[PDB]
């Protein structure tokens, strides 16, 4: 059903999966020495909604994270058969999977599911980090099963105006803390209305692992940078 | 009708399916065979067409069982499949118990089978129309088989083109049928083959062929010769 | 698996599948293949290779084994997948019986490869056009042909490709025992047919010839100058 | 466009239950009603051609010694989910020792017509029907299963041309308290009043029941009581007319 | 009750004049008979 | 092509999801649900046509497991196979780690089900939504709606059918203010939430009403005693 | 009617349409029953010069005891007759006998009934056969319908030579008399002259199993 | 359905039906006429023009059985000069699905059929030709 | 219906989707090879280096099929990503049976065999990658191939894919010896072609990818350019390229 | 069925002038264990069959439950046709002859009693599928001493009274009691007859062992 290449060389299917990613939740990363912050507008449609129970950011593994942007369902299908592989490469090799390999494996089963006829290949782009070895690792992959790493970046409704913004921001020196400030500012400029504390959701990944901070640290990170 | 009319699997907005309607058009496009019984005796008189005069007419009377014989009209294909199935059925049930199949329970699994491929997308119906004369414990059974498996147990029935005659011709002598001699059944069947027939065309020792099925004769053929005492008998008009 | 059907009947009774892979074979190169006593030729048109191109790479011309050599007009990927599977057939033929594979049987063999692929319920019909030659166990020039539609026959000659056409015609002239006499002539009455289309002497007619039994030869490029040369002599003695 | 049952129609109505529908709204009639101690079916079969045979082709069938129900639409459909019910019956039966819960079967009857009206290479039943039951432990039952496959539990339904009036001259009734006995000649007068002679010409009345009077068990009116019942029928038809 | 229009009301009056004038209307039993045809023709679309 | 089960749409835009929301909307009926402090309630309407029918023959509420309850929103043969198949998850649940399935997870595996039938071209996004209703060991009355869409979000108050929007307004402005309520006060909120929004005043009859209670965590359809009980009380 | 196996509002599945467009299309052949025996002769398509007359393949043998002689596709006509000659091997070899030709064709019927196989097979073939009931001719064509004749003709020249055959045919004749009609008539119908390479004749009697004629007998019975 | 825009003349026929809408729903009772419409297109309609102040009562023509053929056809046939032998039932019978004037068609087929000689008499099948290789 | 059509033949032979599949190459970024006698180059552009880019990969259009082999992708990622995964498959059981390693001419047969039964089999679309293969075989030494989507494969001592391919091409074969040029000079070669190529006179280590394979110690060597060895070409070619233009003005 | 734990004992039948008389213990054992007794090992099959059983009794119940069903099955059809005792004799040969071909035999060694249009059947379907028709059957290890008497006196008069029928069988498993390890005082005896099948609850012989004392 997506072998209906246009008389351009492209697929259009996939380009209409960009388009619907590009029309996604706000989500930005920033990689920084010692570690890598990832946020996302988590800012549900009213107050009714549990704001604790569907989350945005989400842990592969003790020092892996993946967040996205677009499809919620297929977001979750795609990280939990991110959990299993990383878990089977586990399981062969008693050690966790490396961004490198996580993310190749993932940006396969993407164009694998992207290969045959039955099926609409997702319409998520995820943002994993991953801090294996002392080297801190950002890979944004694409509904085309393409895996890019990156220093810092944004996706979702306002993604180019975040990279052009990232691009100027960024400097090589620089620590964990002011990456999270920098990902929270970029939240901010890219976001409408008040950020009430659990409305955004984040994650950082260092050496002590990944870990989505709590609504306290949210809340303290955006009642001090405002 | 524009759409709605390829494959059984797609209803038509109008609570409708033309696929089979198809189907029994087929059937109707088949040739002429009625059946009819009495007490204790059934008759499938069958007209064979003539494809070429260089070429015999297709036999369309196929002795299954013992005690069942039956009547084709429409792709001659499928009454193959079909017949071979029956004979399969027939001696399945002889294995398991030593009995003649019933003809209601064998005219049930074929409607049942004809039925399963009119729910799937990846098959076609059966554009045949069968007439059974079968002998059950119960005495002798005349049905109608269609496509559709709407199986019909018939005192006397009639299917293929030109059916209409032969219709006729039961209807108005039903009274008489049931209290007949042998001989007179496979007259009557004669006369409806008639009254079907352009009146110009009439029934050789070539063109008819005639399943008896009964007591105390399992279904017996009766082509080229063994129906000429019967046509040689049979009025004029 | 796909489990679709294709291969449809047209209107007419045609199939327009096997129309078009057969026009599809007809556009590719030209290739034309004779029969001698104890000689069979194979001659074809190299298509132009750039001078950074390797021809070994280029190969249009199989052996499928000491007595068969198939010419291909088509697809290179199907040339290749073809061949492959008619040579695993020609071992497996040895294997169930100690004799070398006849042309016939493998072109039998071919013709039903070609008839599985184009009414196996959803596959490409190998736009292909095979041209086989060999020498029976015994020893006999025999010579066939396959069109893509799976029919074989009998050939004593054969030339396909685009200029298949007008070969064809040439050939079905001037051609007798006189021509095919003997590997004399018959390289000859090869290379004239393929300059019918003219101006690429040295540039094209890449050639093969097999002996009777004893194996198949590449004609090397030394031989096909001065094959040329004196056929192009025998032409201006002509005029 | 309304051609298979992938297409959610844009109002979010799958087209091809509703052509099942209307397919459904071709048979005559099929009519039931509990009784406190039972369960009584009535169908208006219409004999299409006079050839045809009494004691032929039904609209109603036995599943398990315990299970009836009547049919109404596509024949084909008809018979193929009887005998499918007949053999979930008897893999409960196998399963677990006792003669299943209508309830249940319904249950697993509507889960087969609701799948073939999920998927997209079969197509939805072409015939709607009643299931009707009765036990000492649990009372008498009757549900109504239809291709979209809805099973509820009704004290009196029907389905058909007629359903509706069917339905008025079900509610023209105290069905809480009435028994078989006298519900059959009511289920007649029904078909009868509800019939259209003008149309359909030729036509015969066909009746069953099961309930405590029977043990629980489904059987077609004897032959005394169907003659019986059919005779108020025509006296109540008189009646009406005078 | 299902729809927004009264000329059921309507419908169920003029057919129940009918009814008895081929025999008052103390029939709200008929008049579900018409609601019940307004909610065809709801059916119908 | 947007007529195949998911096909994106030049900007993406599901339109077979998206009727398949419209097909639950029209369903053609409401229920309101909401978690007390530790108390749980819902309500449906529930209606009764030509008079016949009644009885739990006719019903929306399903106990898919002894402390789960459950309602339904959508195409009554769609939203029974759900409940069939979300009780054949949690019995299987309990069948292999032991212990009751938590509603999360309920919720989790029928919302992976549903997008499983999006994603592949051949299972049609059947039309209904789901309400679970249970308690926790620390989370007390939970409560969570789950999609076809693959949404399986938990609301301290959740609404579906035609007036979930006016319902969920309502619920906001009621739990603006003082959010904690006891048993009495949750069941007289989400009853009155839907008269409200229905404009309709309720006998005992033509509604069902669920609870799960900390103390009692057993999903309960309180009997139509207790419905007019409350009702005449409030 | 569109679609792969769609039937045809009209009736038929409309490709056996097709096939007998096919069919039509093919190539000339004729078949001649006989208390005598069975004759075959079939019009070859020998296309441009250099063809030897054992390139074009239009009769087979199944056993000693039958011919079959094709109109259609080539690799068609391979396929069914490969089926035929199966069936007929492992038929002798579970009887200790050979089939009757109407059970032979009318199992090679039965496979072409299948439409896996996705198509219905472009090949009309004609068995003649000499069994216990003498010599016969089957004509079998891809609908599956298979009836014995006293005389067939198919192919591109199937109509004219079937009117020829009805007016020629008897009930009365020798294998003698058939083959000298059918090569008439296959002179009369040809595409060009009897050339003697442009032909296949078999025969099959109650004696001398299935025999090609040779070149001499070809020459000859053509002069005659 | 009124809200489709794929170009002009659509909406001169939306302010044609809006006009049709107003002449029987607005500010009139309109007491003293009686609108009949007509269409075959039964699905594909306006949802305001349909019903409910506007057209009621939406009479519905079924697909004739076979007894409403047959009366049909003795209909058509009434002035016909027809013969004292007629199988008109089974006529209707064999008609299979020939529900519109086909019948009326089909009568006069037969008159011109029998007129052909000059008779007043139905062959019956002559009439089926008139109506309107392989297996069979 | 509903199932488009992949594995038919246009009504004038041709496959649409094997054109589409050979257009989508041409727009993607340019690559080229270059077989010397002394050993093989190939060089590739590289369409964004984005500065938020890292640089974890070695190679962003190549990829180490093995000790003796390498290729080079040009198309879709992820289809290139796949297709490698491939041949690394094929090659490795091939010296899994073996106990050798596999021919570069074998191995191209594999997959473009794989990709014809791609091209053939029913609904899946072919890859929309084109592989250029730099290799060592004991039986041809250096080795230089090139396959398509239509599973056409050739091995040449130098070519260009991609984009610009067709004037790449046509200034190779103009400026192109036979049996010279070692890797001291093809180099200049290379970063010549792609200055006239890539459109963008300005040609560094960023926007450039270079490989090279040659044989030292009895054993091949594979390795990619280092930037400062990139810069230092490009500064030399602009020196040869002012001289040329120097002498070419003052003869004119 | 590869293991013989738990079975009855020894059957007898008897095709009686007017019908058929059969006759089995309530002996349910597992070696010296006897199990629960008033198990019975005869059932009606239909309106004039009636279906017993020497062998394992769980696979006697699953023939039981799978004959039961066919029964309800024909029945259900309405067709009027109903299973003949020489039907369901060769279904259950066919039955059981698989089972042994495949290597999972049923281990139920049977004793099918019809009577069906004035005709008595009497069949002896066995272990591997060995199918009999006598006017007297002993199955299991009572053929040996209960076969002999039956088949005397049969052949001394071919033709037996009811009552005649019945003491004998009475007596004839009385000597069993008196000789079998695995009998028990407590039977049933199942009749088929043109008015139909009639099970006598559970009746018990007049046993006596002191006149051997």
């Amino acid at each position: 059903s997506l072998t209906t290449f246009s008389p351009s060389g492209k697929l259009v299917q996939i380009e209409y999966a960009l388009a619907a990613v590009a029309g996604g939740a706000p989500s930005v990363g920033i990689k920084a020495a010692n570690g890598v912050v990832l946020a996302t507008e988590k800012k549900q449609k009213s107050i009714l909604y549990d704001e604790r129970s569907v989350h945005k950011v989400e842990p592969i593994t003790k020092h892996i994270g993946l967040v996205y942007s677009g499809m919620g369902p297929d977001y979750r299908v795609l990280v939990h058969r991110a959990r299993k592989l990383a878990q089977q490469y586990y399981l062969v090799y008693q050690e966790p999977i490396p961004t490198a390999q996580l993310v190749q494996r993932v940006a396969s089963v993407m164009q694998e599911y992207t290969q045959s006829g039955g099926v609409r290949p997702f319409g998520v782009s995820l943002l994993i980090c991953g801090w294996n070895e002392g080297r801190p690792y950002l890979f944004q992959s694409d509904p085309s099963g393409a895996y890019f790493a990156w220093k810092a970046t944004a996706m979702g409704k306002n993604y180019v105006n975040g990279k052009t913004f990232l691009e100027k921001r960024y400097n090589e020196d620089l620590e964990l803390e002011d990456a999270i400030h920098t990902a929270i500012l970029t939240l901010k400029e890219s976001f409408e209305g008040q950020m009430t504390e659990d409305n955004i959701e984040v994650g950082i990944c260092n050496e002590a692992g990944f870990r989505r901070l709590t609504p306290t640290e949210v809340k303290d990170y955006l009642a001090a940078i405002a | 009708r524009n759409q709605y009319d390829n494959d059984v699997t797609v209803w038509s907005p109008q609570g409708r399916i033309h696929q089979i309607e198809y189907a029994m058009e087929a059937v109707k496009q088949g040739s002429a065979t009625v059946g009819l019984k009495s007490k204790t005796h059934a008759v499938l008189v069958a007209l064979k067409r003539a494809q070429s005069e260089l070429a015999a007419h297709q036999k369309k009377i196929l002795h299954v069982d013992n005690h069942i014989g039956i009547s084709i009209a429409g792709l001659t294909a499928d009454a193959r499949l079909l017949c071979n199935f029956m004979r399969q059925e027939c001696l399945d049930s002889r294995f398991v118990f030593d009995r003649p199949l019933p003809v209601s329970r064998l005219v049930s699994l074929i409607g049942s089978k004809t039925q399963i491929p009119t729910q799937r997308y990846g098959r076609r119906p059966y554009g045949v129309g069968l007439l059974i004369a079968g002998y059950d414990d119960m005495g002798p059974h005349i049905f109608q088989t269609c496509p559709s498996a709407n199986y019909f147990d018939c005192r006397a029935m009639s299917i293929g083109a030109r059916s209409q005659s032969a219709r006729t011709y039961l209807e108005r002598h039903m009274s008489e049928f049931m209290e007949c001699n042998l001989n007179e059944l496979v007259k009557h069947g004669l006369r409806a083959l008639r009254e079907t027939l352009p009146a110009e065309q009439d029934l050789t020792t070539k063109n008819v062929s005639i399943g008896i099925v009964g007591k105390d004769l399992e279904f017996t053929i009766y082509d080229d010769d063994d129906v000429s005492p019967f046509l040689e008998g049979l009025e004029e008009r | 698996s796909y489990d679709r059907a294709i291969t449809v009947f047209s209107p007419d009774g045609h199939l327009f599948q096997v129309e078009y892979a057969q026009e599809a074979v007809k556009k590719g190169s030209t290739a034309v293949g004779v029969r001698g006593r104890d000689i069979v030729v194979l001659g074809v048109e190299k298509k132009s290779v750039a001078k950074l191109q390797d021809e070994r790479t280029v190969r249009k011309i199989c052996a499928l084994d000491d007595n068969v050599c198939m010419a291909f007009a088509g697809l290179t990927a199907d040339a290749r997948i073809v061949i492959n599977r008619a040579r695993v057939e020609c071992q497996s033929h040895r294997l169930t019986v100690e004799d070398p594979v006849t042309v016939e049987y493998i072109t039998r063999y071919i013709a039903s490869l070609k008839q599985r692929y184009t009414q196996s319920n959803g596959r490409r019909p190998f736009g292909i056009s095979a041209l086989i030659v060999g020498f029976d166990f015994d020893g006999t020039p025999r010579l066939y042909q396959t069109d893509p539609s799976g029919t074989y026959h009998a050939w004593k000659a054969n030339a396909i490709g685009r200029g298949a056409k007008s070969v064809r015609e040439f050939l079905e002239k001037n051609y007798t025992d006189e021509a095919i006499e003997t590997d004399d002539l018959t390289i000859k009455l090869v290379i004239k047919a393929l300059l019918e289309v003219v101006q690429s002497g040295g540039k094209n007619i890449e050639l093969a010839v097999m002996r009777r039994d004893q194996s198949l030869k590449i004609l090397n490029p030394e031989e096909i100058e001065k094959y040329v040369a004196e056929i192009e002599k025998e032409k201006e003695e002509n005029e | 466009y309304d051609l298979s049952a992938s297409t959610f129609s844009p109002d979010g109505r799958v087209f091809q239950v509703e052509y099942a529908m209307k397919a459904v709204e071709n048979s005559s009639t099929a009519i039931g009603i509990r009784c406190k101690d039972g369960v009584v079916f009535g169908v208006e079969k219409l004999v299409l051609s006079k050839l045809y045979e009494e004691g032929s082709n039904k609209r109603l069938f036995n599943v398990d010694r315990h299970v009836g129900m009547a049919v109404a639409g596509l024949l084909a459909d008809a018979r193929s989910l009887a005998d499918i019910a007949r053999e979930e019956a008897s893999n409960f039966r196998s399963n677990f020792g006792y003669n299943i819960p209508l309830k249940h079967l319904a249950d697993r009857v509507a889960m087969y017509v609701h799948a073939y009206t999920l998927y997209s290479a079969v197509r939805p039943f072409g015939c709607s029907f009643m299931l009707g039951s009765y036990s000492v432990n649990d009372g008498a039952q009757l549900y109504m299963i239809d291709p979209s496959g809805v099973s509820y539990g009704y004290w009196g339904c029907a389905i058909g041309k007629a359903r509706q009036a069917a339905k008025t001259e079900i509610e023209k009734l105290q069905m809480k308290e009435m028994t078989c006995r006298d519900i059959v000649k009511e289920v007649a007068k029904i078909i009868y009043i509800v019939h259209d002679e003008v149309k359909d010409k030729a036509f015969e009345l066909e009746l069953s029941w099961v309930g405590e009077l029977t043990n629980g068990r489904h059987e077609i009116v004897p032959k005394d009581i169907r003659e019986e019942a059919e005779k108020y029928a025509k006296e109540s038809l008189k009646e009406e007319d005078e | 009750s299902d729809g927004f229009n009264g000329a059921d009301l309507r419908n169920v009056c003029t057919e129940a004049g009918m009814f008895a004038i081929r025999a008052v209307q103390e029939d709200f039993m008929k008049a579900v008979r018409k609601v019940a045809d307004s909610k065809k023709l709801e059916s119908k679309l | 092509f947007d007529r195949h089960i998911t096909i994106f749409s030049p900007e993406g835009r599901l339109y077979q999801v998206e009727y398949a929301f419209k097909a639950i909307n029209q369903g053609g009926l409401t229920s309101v649900a909401v978690r007390g402090k530790d108390c749980a309630v819902i309500v449906t309407q529930k209606k009764v046509p030509d008079k016949l029918l009644d009885s739990s023959t006719v019903t929306h509420l399903f106990k898919i497991t002894e402390n789960i309850g459950c309602v339904m929103t959508g195409m009554t043969a769609d939203s029974r196979s759900q409940v069939q198949r979300a009780r054949y998850e949690a019995a299987n649940w309990k069948y292999k780690y032991g212990y009751e399935i938590p509603v999360d997870m309920l919720c989790k595996r029928i919302a992976d089900i549903s997008q499983v039938y999006t994603q592949n071209a051949e299972m049609r996004p059947l039309g209904c939504c789901m309400i679970l209703i249970g308690i926790d060991e620390e989370q007390g009355p939970q409560v969570y709606k789950c999609d076809p869409a693959g949404y399986y979000c938990g609301f301290k108050a959740t609404a579906a059918g035609v007036k979930q929007t006016e319902s969920t307004s309502f619920l906001e402005k009621k739990v603006k203010k003082k959010f904690d309520w006891t048993f009495e006060q949750t069941v007289e909120t989400a009853i009155t939430c839907l008269s409200t929004v229905l404009s309709i005043d309720f006998k005992p009859s033509e509604i069902e009403v669920g609870v799960v209670t900390v103390e009692n965590p057993k999903f309960r359809i309180l009997t139509e005693a207790e419905i007019d009980a409350h009702l005449v009380a409030l | 009617d569109r679609g792969v196996n769609t039937f045809s509002p009209e009736g038929r599945l409309f490709q056996v349409e097709y096939a007998i467009e096919a069919i039509k299309l093919g190539s000339t052949a004729i078949g001649i029953q006989t208390s005598e025996g069975v004759c075959l002769a079939v019009e070859k398509r020998i296309t441009s010069p250099l063809m030897e007359p054992s390139s074009i393949e239009k009769i087979v043998e199944i056993d000693a005891h039958i011919g079959c002689a094709m109109s259609g596709l080539i690799a068609d006509a391979k396929t069914l007759i490969d089926k035929a000659r199966v069936e007929t091997q492992n038929h002798w070899f579970t009887y200790n006998e050979t089939m009757t030709v109407e059970s032979v064709t009318q199992a090679v019927s039965n496979l072409a009934l299948q439409f896996a196989m996705s198509r219905p097979f472009g090949v009309a073939l004609l068995f003649g056969g000499v069994d216990e009931k003498g010599p016969q001719l089957f004509h079998m064509d891809p609908s599956g319908t298979f009836v014995q004749c006293d005389a067939r003709a198919i192919g591109s020249a199937s109509e004219g030579a079937q009117s020829s055959l009805q007016e020629v045919y008897h009930k009365s004749m020798t294998l003698k008399e058939a083959i000298k009609s059918s090569l008439i008539i296959l002179k009369q119908v040809m595409e060009e002259k009897l050339n003697a390479t442009n032909i296949e004749l078999a025969t099959v009697q109650p004696g001398q199993n299935f025999h090609m004629f040779t070149k001499e007998e070809l020459e000859e019975v053509i002069k005659d | 359905k009124r809200f489709d825009s794929e170009k002009a003349g659509d909406r001169e026929v939306q302010r044609t039906m809006l006009e049709l809408l107003n002449q029987l729903d607005g500010f009139q009772p309109n007491t003293q006429v009686k609108v009949i419409a007509a269409t075959n297109r039964v699905d594909i309609l306006d949802p305001a023009l349909l019903r409910s102040g506007r057209l009621d009562r939406k009479i519905e023509f079924p697909m004739p059985n076979e007894e409403a053929r047959a009366r049909i056809m003795q209909i058509h046939s009434r002035k016909m000069n027809v013969s004292p032998d007629v199988n008109y039932e089974e006529l209707a019978r064999c008609t299979d699905d020939f529900n519109g004037a086909q019948c009326k068609a089909v009568c006069v087929e037969a008159g011109m059929i029998a007129l052909r000689r000059g008779a007043t008499e139905l062959t019956h099948e002559d009439y089926m030709e008139g109506i309107l290789q392989y297996y069979a | 219906r509903y199932d488009s059509r992949t594995t038919i033949f246009s009504p004038e032979g041709r496959l649409y989707q094997v054109e589409y599949a050979m257009e989508a190459i041409g727009h993607a970024g340019t690559c080229l090879g270059i077989l010397a006698n002394d050993g093989v180059l190939l060089a590739a552009e590289r369409r964004n280096i984005h500065k938020l880019l890292d640089e974890v990969f070695f190679s962003e259009k190549i990829y180490k099929l093995n000790e003796d082999m390498a290729c080079s992708v040009a198309g879709i990622t992820s289809d290139a990503n796949v297709l490698t995964n491939e041949l690394r498959l094929i090659a490795q059981r091939y010296l899994l049976q073996y106990q050798e390693p596999i021919p570069c001419e074998q191995l191209v047969t594999a997959l473009c065999d794989i990709k014809q039964a791609y091209t053939q089999f029913g609904g899946k679309r072919p890859f929309g990658v084109s592989l250029l293969y730099i290799g060592w075989d004991k039986h041809y030494g250096f080795q230089l191939y090139q396959s398509d989507p239509s599973g056409n494969y050739g091995g040449w001592k130098a070519t260009c894919i991609g984009n610009n391919s067709a004037a790449a091409v046509s200034m190779l074969k103009q400026d192109y010896k036979e049996g010279e040029m070692t890797l001291k000079s093809a180099l200049a070669l290379a970063i010549k072609v792609l200055n006239k190529t890539m459109d963008v006179s300005k040609l560094s280590a960023e926007k450039v990818e270079i490989a090279t394979l040659t044989r030292e110690n009895g054993k091949t060597v594979i390795r990619v350019l280092k930037q400062k060895e990139v810069e230092q070409l490009i500064k030399k070619h602009e020196e040869e390229e002012a001289k040329a233009e120097r002498e070419k003005k003052e003869k004119e | 069925t590869q293991n013989p734990m738990v079975t009855g004992t020894s059957v007898l039948g008897v095709k009686f002038e007017g019908g058929v008389v059969i006759a089995a213990d309530m002996l349910g054992s597992y070696g010296s264990l006897a199990r629960f007794r008033n198990i019975s090992r005869i059932m009606r099959v239909n309106n004039s069959t009636m279906l017993g059983a020497s062998g394992d009794y769980a696979d006697f119940q699953y023939l039981k439950q799978v004959l039961g069903q066919m029964v309800i099955d024909e029945e259900l059809l309405g067709d009027g046709h109903s299973y003949s005792p020489r039907a369901i004799h060769s279904w259950l040969t066919r039955a059981m002859y698989s089972r042994r071909s495949k290597m999972n035999p049923l281990w139920n060694t049977m004793v099918i009693g019809g009577y069906a249009d004035g005709e008595s059947f009497l069949g002896y379907v066995d272990m591997l599928g060995v199918a009999y028709e006598a006017p007297s059957l002993a199955t299991g290890y009572g053929a040996y001493l209960a076969q002999p008497l039956l088949r005397e006196v049969l052949e001394k008069q071919p033709v037996l009274s009811q009552t005649e029928a019945r003491d004998l069988v009475e007596r004839c498993m009385r000597v069993l009691y008196y000789r079998d390890a695995r009998s028990y005082n407590r039977f049933q005896i199942a009749t088929v007859t043109e008015k139909g099948v009639e099970i006598e609850g559970p009746l018990s012989t007049e046993t006596n062992w002191d006149i051997a004392h």
